[PDB]
């Protein structure tokens, strides 16, 4: 298990790490998070006491580095840091011994659901979205928009139906009704190169919609569902996969922003129009019970 | 209503725009096969497309061939529209292609956007008013050279005949969606009022008779009364009570 240690906490704030959140006041001490399951990938967070200033943060990987959170009186944001010093991080760790006062990631003995929510979701998947910088952490915040959104930007992979991309000429009707050479031969061949890479965009933008509020986060894994269960042809191992990745989605969506995270349009024509509605089964049936205002 | 919508005023500015009409693009006769079920037969049907401005009819004629080896013709008629007015849109010179095609039915939306993809700047719009344009088969003319056509074709009309050598666009096309209209109605009672005076001919290369602007107007008027009066039967009303813009959206149709 890994620690991120803060090297300062100065101002107030309220912080998220992965699924979890908590406050530190004003004057408090706070040395960081410790017992974080390494993982392959988490998002740390952050709001301020003004409601109106954004939430920010930082997607991270601590097989990458050593990572570690310090207020920066500059730019006035908490912002992570890598000491590639392995003797300088352990001092930052160790420092204080008994006096320090940390958080502990809860024991997710048989909580998968983080694993399951970031499966496919890698930093190189991450770092296609929100442009690769200096650092091996991607900086994100709930004041960035799509270029879709548009028309410090999330670059998904635009998917519009109708559009020459998605619909063959000659095939019209065809493209059209059957999503299927849009999905393999321009997605998944063309550009994704394979259906986890697919997944981890698709599981990004839900994160997204879900962490920072982003509206066309939301769009872009709507749009990203429809376009499978529009297919008549898909490859088996992703049939599969799907309907526990959105399962996982649906059972962890706050209930007081499903009005605003869940499309009813996409919902209804995935579960009971769709070529693939039958490959949904768990996720029509949490659906159903969670959120049958819905259906 | 119609009167206030500034969709409507908008079909008869300078702006090139065409109407397509898809209603009677699959048309059968109905029957039973030997499993005792419905049995239906295509006959021969037509893309409706009209510049309401110049009243140039582009009548794409379907002939029946075009549905041999296809099935599920009424999602597929609707494809075969958009085909269709796409590949009319391209054989026309640029500066005659339609800022605007306005559909008909929504049904036409998706399948024509999908269509017209290459035409980028052609807006395809739908309208709340429910034009009588299926009517266009209660046209003897248009109806024979659809049921004589032995291949796919294309035949231009001018639905308007003359009467824009006297009249605007606009009192056009409210001329001729009162007729189309009165047809819907009822095709015999349209028909009588046209027809009532056999020594005013339609000539054999128009459509409708040879009114002059005095006989229109009474013309129109009878229309009027056999359209308004079954309104009125359908809501207990007299005519007399109905508005100027009521009578418009009556006859032009609005949702």
């Amino acid at each position: 298990m890994n620690t991120v240690p803060f090297t300062s906490a100065p101002i107030e704030v309220t912080i998220g790490i992965d699924q979890y959140s908590f406050n530190v006041k004003e004057n408090q001490p706070f040395h960081g998070i410790k017992d974080i399951p390494i993982g392959h990938v988490h998002v740390i967070h952050f709001q301020h006491a003004d409601n109106s200033s954004m939430r920010y943060g930082y997607w991270f990987d601590c097989r990458m580095g050593n990572f570690y959170i310090q207020y920066d009186p500059k730019d006035g944001l908490y912002k992570m840091m890598e000491e590639r010093d392995g003797a300088k991080f352990e001092n930052i760790v160790h420092n204080f011994k008994e006096r320090q006062m940390m958080v502990s990631y809860p024991k997710i003995d048989e909580d998968d659901t983080w694993y399951n929510l970031t499966e496919f979701v890698q930093m190189d998947k991450i770092r296609k979205i929100v442009r690769k910088d200096e650092n091996q952490f991607s900086y994100v915040d709930s004041s960035m928009t799509t270029v879709q959104e548009n028309e410090h930007s999330l670059n998904y992979t635009v998917i519009n139906f109708k559009s020459r991309e998605a619909i063959r000429p000659g095939h019209e009707m065809e493209d059209f009704l059957d999503k299927s050479y849009y999905l393999n031969t321009v997605m998944l061949q063309g550009i994704f190169k394979n259906s986890s890479n697919y997944f981890g965009e698709l599981q990004f933008a839900f994160l997204n919609a879900m962490f920072f509020g982003n509206y066309g986060s939301s769009l872009q894994w709507h749009a990203m569902i429809e376009l499978i269960c529009s297919s008549a042809t898909v490859p088996k191992h992703m049939l599969d996969k799907l309907d526990e990745i959105l399962y996982y989605q649906i059972k962890t969506l706050p209930e007081q922003y499903s009005d605003i995270l869940l499309n009813e349009r996409v919902w209804n024509i995935c579960l009971y129009s769709s070529f693939q509605k039958n490959s949904l089964h768990n996720t029509e049936k949490i659906m159903e019970n969670k959120y049958p205002e819905l259906l | 209503g119609a009167m206030n919508s500034s969709n409507y005023a908008e079909l008869f500015n300078n702006d090139i725009k065409l109407f397509v009409d898809d209603t009677n693009v699959y048309r059968v006769t109905v029957h039973k096969t030997f499993e005792g079920n419905v049995a239906t037969k295509a006959i021969n049907g037509c893309i409706f497309t009209l510049n309401p401005k110049t009243g140039h009819l582009f009548l794409k004629i379907i002939h029946t061939s075009v549905w041999a080896g296809q099935k599920r013709l009424s999602q597929l008629a609707k494809w075969k529209t958009a085909e269709e007015v796409s590949a009319l849109v391209r054989s026309l010179p640029k500066e005659e292609q339609p800022k605007q095609i306005i559909v008909t039915r929504k049904a036409m939306l998706d399948p024509l956007e999908v269509h017209m993809l290459d035409f980028p700047n052609i807006a395809i719009r739908p309208t709340e008013l429910r034009l009588p344009f299926s009517a266009a088969m209660s046209i003897d003319k248009l109806s024979d050279v659809v049921m004589k056509a032995t291949e796919p074709q294309m035949v231009l009309f001018n639905i308007y005949d003359d009467w824009l050598d006297r009249i605007s666009s606009y009192t056009a096309f409210s001329r001729l969606t009162l007729l189309l209209r009165a047809l819907k109605t009822n095709e015999e009672s349209a028909k009588m009022i046209l027809l009532s005076d056999p020594t005013i001919t339609i000539k054999s290369y128009h459509l409708w008779p040879s009114f002059t602007d005095e006989q229109w107007i009474t013309i129109e008027s009878q229309m009027r009364d056999l359209i308004l009066t079954e309104y009125g039967r359908k809501y207990n009303v007299n005519i007399s009570a109905l508005t100027q813009t009521e009578i418009k959206d009556i006859i032009l149709g609005q949702n």
